[PDB]
């Protein structure tokens, strides 16, 4: 038996500041992001970046805010969106209930650990088939031609792909994804954590707000909560073959502005 | 090299 009550209410609030909060930290929301892969926007047309020609024209014609390698120019150009991508998100955690509160120093690891896997989830929110947005929507690079880069460079998005196209199948839109972000932040399982009861605390409430939101939102899906926890399992490994590929063409290849002041 | 951007932009 649900029930409209005061606890219920404050999940909803809660739920709708995230949601508020997630809008301002992120521009581009997966609603817009939908619009922009689905052609049901006004907004300018992506160029499409599908082979090596249309790469070389993509790189005059997008703009981003050298090196004579396409495939390192390429991977370099996903590590500074990723670097800005951490701004965004420890921007967004500061907005959680209770997560200013928390030791400084356990604030800095459950972001240093979480924002991998919420940046594959967000991903996922660029993604369709076809491949990939890029410099914000501008661009729309695809699966097939990132698949082509040489190795190691070839492999780097695979992963993301097969856990975009099995996460997208869910149907989660930006009041779900709000709320799934905030539990993953909320981790009282990250290593070097000092004061864990006050983190598993706040991540109750959001997990009861989440399974609330989920309930409201989707009901053709009776466990669809169940089935999001599964995706932070499968997210943590994701996270080890990246981390661990970063490794290999870190020490087996030869720094964003932000990074050197 | 993350700590630096998470420090920073938590401040
Ligand atoms: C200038 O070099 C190039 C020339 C031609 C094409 C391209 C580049 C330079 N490469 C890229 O821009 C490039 C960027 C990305 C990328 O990671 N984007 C991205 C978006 C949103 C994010 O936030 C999160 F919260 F969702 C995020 F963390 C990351 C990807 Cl997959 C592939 C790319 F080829």
């Amino acid at each position: 038996h649900m029930q409209l009550n005061p606890e219920s209410a404050d999940l909803r609030a809660l739920a709708k500041h995230l949601y508020d909060s997630y809008i301002k930290s992120f521009p581009l929301t997966k609603a817009k992001a939908r619009a922009i892969l689905t052609g049901k926007t006004t907004d300018k047309s992506p160029f499409v970046i599908y082979d090596m020609n249309s790469l070389m024209m993509g790189e005059d014609k997008i703009k981003f805010k050298q090196s004579k390698e396409v495939a390192i120019r390429i991977f370099q150009g996903a590590q500074f969106r990723s670097v800005e991508a951490v701004q965004e998100i420890t921007e967004y955690a500061k907005s959680i209930p209770g997560f200013v509160n928390l030791d400084l120093n356990d604030q800095v690891t459950l972001l240093k650990y979480g924002v991998h896997e919420i940046i594959y989830t967000m991903l996922a929110s660029l993604m369709n088939k076809d491949g990939v947005l890029i410099s914000e929507g501008q661009g729309f690079m695809t699966r097939e031609f990132l698949k082509s880069l040489r190795k190691p460079f070839g492999d780097f998005m695979e992963p993301k792909f097969e856990f975009a196209v099995k996460f997208n199948a869910l149907e989660l839109d930006d009041s779900d994804l709000a709320i799934f972000i905030a539990v993953i932040i909320l981790s009282g399982d990250r290593p070097g954590l000092l004061n864990v009861k006050p983190i598993e605390d706040i991540q109750d409430n959001l997990l009861q707000a989440l399974e609330l939101q989920l309930k409201l939102n989707h009901p053709e899906s009776s466990q669809l909560f169940a089935k999001l926890l599964q995706k932070m399992t499968d997210l943590r490994q994701i996270v080890t073959e990246h981390v661990q590929l970063l490794q290999v063409i870190k020490k087996t290849e030869t720094l964003h502005p932000l990074l050197q002041e | 090299g993350l700590e630096a951007i998470i420090r920073k932009a938590l401040m």
